[PDB]
């Protein structure tokens, strides 16, 4: 029927003076644009069809052509920035926003989807969608007593589009738009659908990827406990964004980090730091590194939860990127920790894996490790035990690696190496 | 992951 039309037949139907012929041709275009492989988006654009589709969005009297054109334009907008731009340049934004209030749920949903692609292109189209007034009607679609009465796919599409209104930086979304969206986001974060939860967590992770004021906007809404709970979820698509959001939050102030600790987050890190998914391990170790950069009482919470042995484990064996994050966590720990906490660190076995990582080619991890060693030696000086630590390093082959690093081409590297040798190995 | 989705 409307299957496998040529673009020229589509054009001929759309240019007819017959609304029903236009509808059939538009459905044919929709079917071309929704096929598995290589939708002919550029051919459709070049045929000049976008303004026709946009005009069809306004035909309240023929809801089927509204739907077909909305779907066609959705899929054009799903392509490259230039293809999305063609949709925007056709005037689609206000027309889709007008369709959000449609009495036909499938049409409103299609408009939600299209606005999600447009806003998802980037900060500029995101903010232009916002300026056209999309947030109010989008949120009105979610103003129901119980989200469970909404169709599952409908709610997932709304959540994803809102997450695109929260996404991207340079600039980040307008502060007032974030404040407007956040309560609905908090509500979606307690919904029981795994995809809604995943995308709500992604939105929160975007909103916390910024300066402390943005983090504070999120933390003030009281979502950290729910984020920790979701951090313990079994579905990896939920754990990943929840953990990203938590890590972002602990890049903030020590009080914000403390809200992560108070919510129980550390109790999850034995599993996270041994998680079989490499990216979970990496992100959890980065999170830890930004917790050990905090206050001594927070370092002490890391100690109490038994997480130093897990950091020793990741330093001993993990993907190299995770090992680099672990080195960072250790240097932060040693820079901020009390003497007793650093002693504890040594008693957990940090020295040998720390030394074994000095044979790595990455310059920055070498610097990080040498810093950590210096800090530990400083604690040993305060205890008068530099000799015992020197013996430790010598027995595991670390002295050979440092003395070798004296010949390292990097400046700060061979400087710190020389200082360690002449100061503690003479 | 990509921000856009095509309806298939």
């Amino acid at each position: 029927g409307t299957v496998n039309w040529s673009v020229e037949d589509i054009v001929k139907g759309i240019n007819s003076n017959n609304l029903e012929s236009q509808l059939q041709a538009t459905q044919a275009a929709r079917k071309l644009l929704s096929r598995e492989k290589q939708p002919p988006i550029d051919n459709i654009i070049r045929a000049g069809l976008i303004p026709k589709f946009v005009s069809f969005l306004g035909k309240t009297d023929c809801s089927p052509i509204q739907f077909e054109s909305a779907w066609a334009l959705t899929n054009i907008a799903s392509g490259t920035s230039e293809q999305t731009k063609a949709v925007v340049d056709g005037g689609a934004i206000p027309a889709f926003i007008s369709l959000l209030a449609s009495p036909h749920a499938h049409i409103s949903e299609q408009a939600v989807w299209a606005l999600g692609n447009i806003a998802g292109d980037g900060s500029a189209f995101r903010d232009l969608v916002i300026k056209h007034g999309a947030i109010d009607p989008l949120l009105a679609l979610l103003a129901v007593p119980d989200l469970s009465t909404l169709a599952c796919g409908y709610l997932r599409n709304l959540t994803w589009t809102l997450s695109n209104l929260c996404r991207n930086k340079n600039p980040a979304p307008p502060l007032d738009a974030v404040e407007q969206i956040l309560p609905t986001l908090v509500r979606l974060l307690h919904h029981n659908d795994p995809e809604v939860l995943a995308d709500s967590c992604w939105a929160i992770s975007y909103l916390t990827d910024g300066p402390n004021e943005r983090i504070e906007m999120v933390v003030k809404k009281g979502v950290v406990p729910q984020l920790v709970k979701l951090l313990g979820a079994t579905e990896l698509p939920i754990v990943t964004p929840a953990l990203r959001a938590i890590g972002n939050i602990v890049t903030g102030t020590d009080e914000q980090t403390q809200k992560v600790i108070d919510a129980g987050a550390l109790a999850v890190f034995p599993s996270l730091l041994t998680n079989p998914k490499t990216n979970i391990q990496k992100e959890a170790t980065w999170t830890m590194s930004n917790i050990t950069a905090g206050r001594q009482d927070q370092i002490q919470q890391v100690v109490n939860h038994g997480l130093v042995p897990f950091l020793v484990g990741v330093l001993s064996k993990a993907d190299f990127k995770t090992q680099k994050e672990a080195a960072w966590a250790i240097t932060n720990y040693t820079s901020g920790g009390t003497v007793e906490q650093i002693v504890y660190l040594v008693h957990c076995g940090i020295i040998e894996p720390l030394m074994n990582l000095l044979s790595a080619k990455d310059t920055k991890i070498i610097q990080v490790i040498l810093d950590a060693i210096s800090n530990i030696f400083q604690a040993a000086e305060k205890l008068g035990e530099t000799e015992k630590l020197s013996i430790m390093i010598e027995e595991c082959g670390g002295l050979d690696k440092i003395e070798a690093l004296q010949r390292h081409e990097n400046e700060s590297v061979y400087k710190a190496s020389l200082n360690l040798i002449e100061k503690y190995f003479s | 992951f990509p921000a856009k989705k095509r309806k298939v």
